[PDB]
RNA sequence: GGAAUACUGCCAGCUGGGACUGAGGACUGCGACGUAAGUCAAGGAUGCUGGCAUAAUGGUUAUAUGCCGCCCGUCUUGAAA
RNA sequence: AGAACUGGCGAUGCGGGAUGAACCGAACGUAGAGUUAAGGUGCCGGAAUACACGCUCAAGAACAAAAUAG
RNA sequence: GCUCCACACAGAUGGAUACGAAUAAGGCGUCCUUGUGGCGUCGCUGAACCAUAGCAGGCUAGCAACGGUGCACUUGGCGGAAAGGCCUUGGGUGCUUGCUGGCGAAUUGCAAUGCGUGGGGAUAAAUCAUUUGUAUACGACUUAGA
């Protein structure tokens, strides 16, 4: 499952960006911006918030080698 | 994958029964064997009463099925080791189905049933049988609690049988339901 | 698995003698190399010709006309045993000529508890028309809208632990 | 009145559809047109593309379906009585193979629909559970 | 949710031996659903864990782990052989193991 | 009549997954890319990231675990003894 | 009894053979990866309760031997 | 064991999900021909059923039902093979993801799985002393006196 990310400006993001050198600011308003656009194509087909939301884990039985993830 | 296997031992032949049990409970899997009595061993009477008696004139000697059983499962551990020794608390057999096993579902291993191993038209000994005649005394109360056992399981079985009824009521007239058509489109 | 080769030899032609006979014979074997071992020694046993003494001319596989019809094959078989030898015949119901082959040597090995070393094949002849097998077995599977059940069936179970108790049912 | 209960094995026969459990053509419906032995018997099922060959009833599960067929009949034939039984609509409405194709959705469910499946069984259930007990 | 686990589980058969020889260095590691080579084949390179309580204290925890990696497979019924950086104390023979997705190839 | 497929062999064909190995120590040579500048998988691991001084790790010994190991030297003898 | 012609061992580890000097493979610096021999793959023991054809109810895995297909 | 003082610490982390019997027959639904009955349906594995969404699973505003369920109460029966477990009438208090939304996750920075003593207060009982002899090489065994 794939969602329509090019409407994300992910330019500003670069590797110099997560140097670690009371979370900074311009953290918070980069993470706000991007959670904007993301969430008008996440809501755009059914059930992906809820999917997104809930934690994946294994269960009795499962198959990782048959799984078709 | 199951912390507890119970496994019927109805039906199974000695030989086949007891090296799966080694193997499975030497790599830690705890089982429990029931209904030992009703074990058979291929071959008619005799040669089965026979083959007995032959290492018996020899120590101690168990004449209860389970204690065959036990002993057939004990040759194929390396006993007087400690993995051996620690293999063999994993174990259990009980004549019957005494509780709280009762209450709970026995599995059967089909690469040792008699059925599947045995060739139509031949003799097969049964281990209830031997250990009557090798001197065991506790046949005729093990039959006994063992016929009261399918007493009132019946019953249950019966009542269990009457929720489904219903249970597969409620669910077909819920069927056919956009969500019902939905889950079914998904293989569900 | 096996196979048919054809393989022909003229014993080295010489002088005061050419164009030999060209003994030619059809030899079963699973590769080139057996099949012209088994020609030598066949030549050695029945001819008065040595493999120092001959020469395999062409060596080429044959495969069965019709891989899919069913036909049943008459087979002149001559083998050694312990004691002598004895000819022998046996009639075998095959859709081709290798597989018929096959389960006369298993058969051999099994009824017989002999190999290929002393199994000679002399003749491999297909019967089409009914009353000219003899075999009763042959016979069996030759009866019109024939129909048989399997009983018993033994299913196999990948998993250890079975809740289902199985059936044999068919 | 006499009474004798169904005891009906499924006799190999020509015509007789069977499904291939091992070999290439695993998963594939053929059909038997031929006996050679108690072992071997000869199958087609053009209609799946297996090919003509013979195999051993050990290698096959015999199914309830059958139609008629000429003994020996060619591939073309075999495929013509095929098509005239309807043999594959009748392999459809058998519980065996739709339990089959449910099995291959199962192994084919992504992850995304592995979660709507969840949250359809919750909504199925949570009007089953009110169906009962009143 | 209920369940938290994101590896498969195993049982540790027995090192890698002849009949009197053994060579405790590889370990043999039976992951649960795999029975043939080909489904083996999917958890070559995944790390593998052997988790147990310790009696005395540690850097913050109470377990101890340690950490393996898998090598190749083993036998026809999916035994898969497995090394670790330290080696299991041969007391762990039939105990749980688990095997991790990463790293993962999908 | 024609497709194929079945089988043997070739690819100085393509494309992944898994395990060990990092040996040498400024350039001398055989080669490829490119009109050239220059680059390269071309006579041996390069770069980044993660944990650390009440460290990280390593070490000594008691038991325990899976397997193995007839008590030492001498002489008899062709051998074990 | 008497010899004798070439060979296995003399001083020889290692793997398999329940153990063995007359067997099979193979002869030796310290370790890793990989591939094998004999020998095996129901447990002890690492590995297919593999596949296919028939045989045998009793063991079966040189001496008491002579009396289901063609 | 009742009480005070003084000290102390072989491998859960989804559910072992329960008739019996045969394997050359079995279950499931229906009905009458109540029987070894007729029909349809299912196996060819557990690849199945439960539940499985929420910070290692929070706060919180609404909608749809009168359900599902955690915990402590209460009613009745049941389980003697190793019962010690099974339900279950009634109400109490929480969740409910059945449905519609809001609040926070960050910096751990790219993974390092993430439970009784040793000293006292009372005392139920044992052994020794005595005796007993139905016991006796020495242990042991057999009696009784607040």
């Amino acid at each position: 499952t794939k969602v329509s990310v090019e409407g994300v400006n992910v330019e500003k993001f670069n590797v110099e960006y997560f140097a670690k050198e009371e979370i900074k600011a311009e953290r918070v308003e980069d993470q706000k911006v991007v959670d904007k656009a993301l969430i008008a194509e996440i809501k755009k087909t059914p059930l992906l918030k809820q999917y997104l939301s809930a934690s994946f884990s294994l269960k009795n039985g499962d198959k990782p080698h048959m799984l078709k993830f | 994958v199951e912390p507890v296997v119970v496994i019927d031992g109805k039906g199974h032949l000695v030989g086949r029964l007891a090296s799966v049990v080694a193997k499975q409970l030497l790599n830690g899997q705890k089982i429990v064997v029931v209904r030992a009595e009703e074990l058979n061993i291929s071959g008619e009477f005799f040669r089965n009463k026979l083959k007995y008696h032959d290492f018996l004139r020899k120590p101690f000697h168990f004449r209860a099925p389970s204690r065959i059983f036990y002993k057939a499962l004990r040759g194929m551990v390396s006993h007087k080791t400690a993995r051996g020794k620690a293999a063999l608390e994993r174990l259990k057999v009980f004549e019957g189905i005494p509780p709280p096993y009762d209450k709970k579902k026995r599995v059967v291993v089909p690469q040792a049933l008699r059925v599947l191993r045995l060739k139509p038209g031949r003799k097969y000994t049964t281990l209830g049988k031997l250990s009557t005649s090798v001197g065991w005394k506790y046949e005729d109360v093990v039959a006994k609690l063992e016929a009261k056992r399918k007493v009132s399981s019946a019953e249950y079985y019966a009542k269990k049988r009457a929720f489904t009824k219903k249970v597969a009521s409620a669910n077909a007239t819920a069927a056919e339901s956009d969500v019902a058509k939905q889950l079914a489109a998904l293989g569900y | 698995h096996f196979k048919e080769y054809q393989v022909i030899g003229r014993r080295l032609p010489t002088e005061s003698v050419p164009e030999p006979k060209l003994f030619r014979m059809r030899i079963f074997a699973s590769n080139e190399v057996i099949a012209k071992s088994r020609y030598w020694y066949f030549l050695q046993k029945l001819h008065k010709v040595k493999k120092a003494s001959g020469e395999i001319v062409s060596i080429n596989q044959i495969n069965e006309a019709h891989p899919t019809k069913v036909k049943n094959f008459g087979v002149w078989v001559r083998y050694d045993s312990r004691s002598g030898t004895h000819n022998m015949y046996k009639e075998i119901r095959d859709v081709s000529r290798v597989a018929a082959v096959e389960t006369l040597y298993q058969d051999m090995a099994a009824r017989h508890r002999a190999r290929f070393r002393s199994i000679h094949i002399l003749k491999v002849a297909e019967i089409e028309k009914t009353a000219d097998v003899k075999r009763q077995y042959v016979k069996q599977f030759l009866t019109k809208d024939l129909k048989f059940p399997l009983p018993h069936r033994v299913q196999k179970s990948t998993k250890t632990f079975s809740y289902k108790r199985p059936s044999t049912f068919y | 009145d006499s009474i004798v209960k169904a005891s009906n094995w499924r006799l190999v026969e020509v015509g007789r559809v069977v499904l291939i459990k091992k070999g290439q053509s695993a998963g594939k419906l053929a059909a038997i047109v031929e006996i050679i032995d108690q072992k071997k018997v000869l199958i087609d099922g053009p209609k799946a593309g297996v090919p003509r060959q013979a195999i051993n009833l050990g290698q096959v599960v015999l199914t309830p379906l059958t139609f008629a067929l000429p003994r020996g009949a060619r591939t073309a034939t075999v495929s013509k009585k095929w098509a005239a039984a309807a043999v594959c609509e009748k392999w459809a409405a058998s519980s065996w193979a739709k339990k089959i194709a449910q099995r291959e959705r199962r192994a084919a469910l992504t992850d995304f629909e592995r979660f709507q499946v969840m949250v359809l069984r919750k909504q199925k259930r949570y009007t089953v559970k009110k169906a009962l007990a009143k | 949710a209920e369940s938290h686990r994101l590896y498969v589980k195993g049982k540790h058969l027995s090192y890698q031996r002849s009949k009197r020889v053994n060579n405790p260095n590889v370990s043999l590691i039976k992951i649960e659903g795999v029975a043939t080579p080909q489904d083996a084949q999917f958890y070559l390179g995944k790390r593998i864990a052997y988790v147990y309580r310790a009696s005395k204290e540690v850097r913050g925890s109470k377990i101890r782990v340690m950490w393996g990696k898998v090598t190749r497979t083993h036998g026809n019924s999916g035994v898969v052989r497995a090394t670790f950086r330290n080696n299991l104390p041969a007391k762990t023979f039939g105990a749980s193991v688990r095997i991790f997705l990463y790293p993962s190839n999908i």
